[PDB]
């Protein structure tokens, strides 16, 4: 059924699974028209499909042309997400297909279930975890590829860089979610923490800086402090 | 007019005949029901006084044979049987009528209720949902499960309603996922009407039969089927006008006949609120919407 804190280690077992987050598929800016009405302008979005055990991220870029002439875009976005995830599954070899797909928003359950009727043994599940995947577009290299896209495109990343050479998947996912929560809560300060030391760089083939084990400990502490600081600012604590 | 005699009434029982109900005491000199209108299916149903468990009954049409009821003390129920000896049957009936040991199907002349509830219900279609080919009448009870309930356990004793499942490959064309899930017109018009039922009369017949089994036996799977068949229509953007107008009449008479005190167990709040206020057909069921709002405004 639903995925939560009680069954959290299930994310790192040997059954292939993917998280699907649709929060950046349909992105708009709102503006006034010449007549003083309000209009939206869509911008390129993305589906965030992540294997939490291996770090493989299937980033499907959603180009604004897919909305052209369509109505009820927020509804369509869910069905387009389900269509694209179904297509990804069918494109994978049998032994790489997921056994479970966990959607971060419950409104994706029926669209995905309907698109995956041909795969009755792939479980489609919600989660009670509040995951910060909406902040994926705060990772500079992900935002850049989405914004530069001129057509639909799929780009593959490892969202954990080389961390699994040194840490477990559980720990990698915990680091990722802490980083993304910090970027969601205070993006400018989080980015400052990550780049405050010019001598630590991001390799061409990586998304995050090349921190040593001890430096990651310091960074993680600074991220927790940022989150707590913002909590006190928000609630006057 | 036709007659269903009873050999006797050895156990105290509430007997119902279509929408009417009456009590018979243990060993009361009761020998059946006369004046049953020819031209419709009928249902004779039972609930034992000493054990309200298992309501059960029999759907029948007096044009198909001469039927009577006889209590079986081994299986502990009133059983319908066919009498093939016509002159014997007529003589039995005539004597019981002369001794005035029968009740009369009390149809008020102005009252079209039973026709309105069974307009599309045919005995031949009942006998395909309830499979027991050696009898011309069909036994139903409160506990019988439907073929769909079983898929989710004795198949010979099942209700073979047409399976409706909105999240099934039958309901959703590959490549038309969003279209077919948000607008069930394909599933209604091509799959169900043209494909399985052949016409709207057979579809309404099954819908009406499901409602009646839900109401008269408290059969849960029948209630599920009745609501699914309503929702399939209401959730379709493209429905022939004659079907929508007929559905409004069908549902109106069903809601009118439902006992007020059973509304909590016979009406699905989700389905009705969706059908009357959110669905494509939210404005096509004026008569049903009016009676629902006046009779069961709490449900809404
Ligand atoms: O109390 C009764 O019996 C009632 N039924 C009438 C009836 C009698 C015999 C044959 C069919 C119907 C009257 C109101 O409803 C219950």
């Amino acid at each position: 059924g639903a995925m939560n804190s009680s069954n959290y280690a299930e994310l790192f077992n040997n059954d292939i699974k993917l998280f699907v987050d649709d929060t950046n598929v349909y992105r708009v800016t709102v503006h006034k028209t010449f007549e003083g009405n309000v209009a939206t302008k869509a911008i390129n979005g993305c589906i965030f499909t992540l294997n939490p055990k291996t770090g493989h991220l299937f980033l499907k870029i959603i180009h604004t042309s897919v909305w052209a002439g369509q109505k009820r875009l927020s509804q369509l976005a869910k069905w387009k997400t389900a269509e694209e995830v179904s297509a990804l599954v069918r494109s994978l070899p049998k032994e790489e297909q997921p056994k479970q797909i966990i959607v971060t928003r419950k409104a994706m359950l029926d669209p995905l279930e309907v698109h995956m009727l041909d795969f009755p043994n792939i479980a489609i599940r919600p989660t009670e975890l509040r995951l910060p995947f909406s902040a994926a577009m705060s990772i500079d290299k992900l935002s850049d590829v989405v914004m530069k896209a001129t057509e639909p495109q799929m780009v593959l990343f490892n969202i954990y860089d080389d961390w699994l050479d040194r840490i477990s998947s559980y720990t990698a996912f915990s680091r990722l979610t802490l980083l993304l929560r910090a970027l969601k809560t205070n993006e400018e300060s989080a980015k400052m923490i990550l780049l405050s030391d010019p001598t630590i760089t991001i390799k061409s083939y990586h998304l995050w800086p090349s921190f040593t084990d001890e430096q990651w400990i310091t960074i993680e502490s600074q991220m927790r402090d940022l989150i707590l600081t913002e909590y006190g600012r928000k609630y006057n604590v | 007019m036709n007659t269903v005699p009873f050999t006797s009434a050895p156990i105290e029982v509430t007997i119902g005949i279509d929408q009417y109900s009456f009590n018979v005491k243990e060993n009361q000199p009761f020998h059946g029901i006369k004046d049953i209108p020819i031209g419709h299916v009928h249902v004779i149903h039972f609930q034992h006084a000493d054990n309200s468990s298992m309501r059960y009954g029999y759907w029948f049409d007096c044009r198909m044979g001469n039927f009577y009821i006889q209590y079986d003390p081994k299986d502990g129920l009133y059983k319908m049987m066919e009498e093939r000896d016509g002159a014997k049957f007529e003589n039995i009936v005539h004597n019981f009528k002369e001794r005035q040991m029968m009740v009369s199907y009390p149809k008020i002349d102005e009252d079209d209720t039973w026709y309105n509830l069974t307009e599309f219900v045919q005995m031949d279609k009942i006998r395909k949902i309830v499979r027991k080919d050696e009898n011309q009448f069909s036994y139903v009870d409160s506990s019988m499960t439907t073929v769909q309930e079983n898929e989710l356990s004795d198949p010979a004793h099942s209700l073979n309603y047409t399976v409706i499942n909105f999240k099934s490959r039958e309901a959703i064309r590959p490549g038309h996922e969003m279209e077919d899930f948000l607008d069930k017109s394909y599933y209604l018009n091509t799959v169900m009407l043209q494909g399985i039922f052949k016409n709207s009369s057979n579809y309404f017949g099954e819908l009406q039969f499901a409602f009646l089994n839900a109401m008269f036996f408290g059969n849960y799977g029948s209630s599920l089927q009745w609501h699914a068949m309503i929702e399939l229509i209401c959730s379709s953007a493209t429905v022939p006008k004659h079907m929508l107008d007929k559905l409004d009449e069908i549902l109106y008479y069903q809601i009118k006949t439902l006992p007020e005190q059973y509304s909590d167990i016979l009406l699905n709040e989700r389905v009705w609120n969706i059908c009357l206020y959110s669905s494509f057909q939210k404005n096509s069921l004026h008569n049903t919407e009016k009676i629902m709002e006046n009779k069961y405004p709490e449900l809404l």
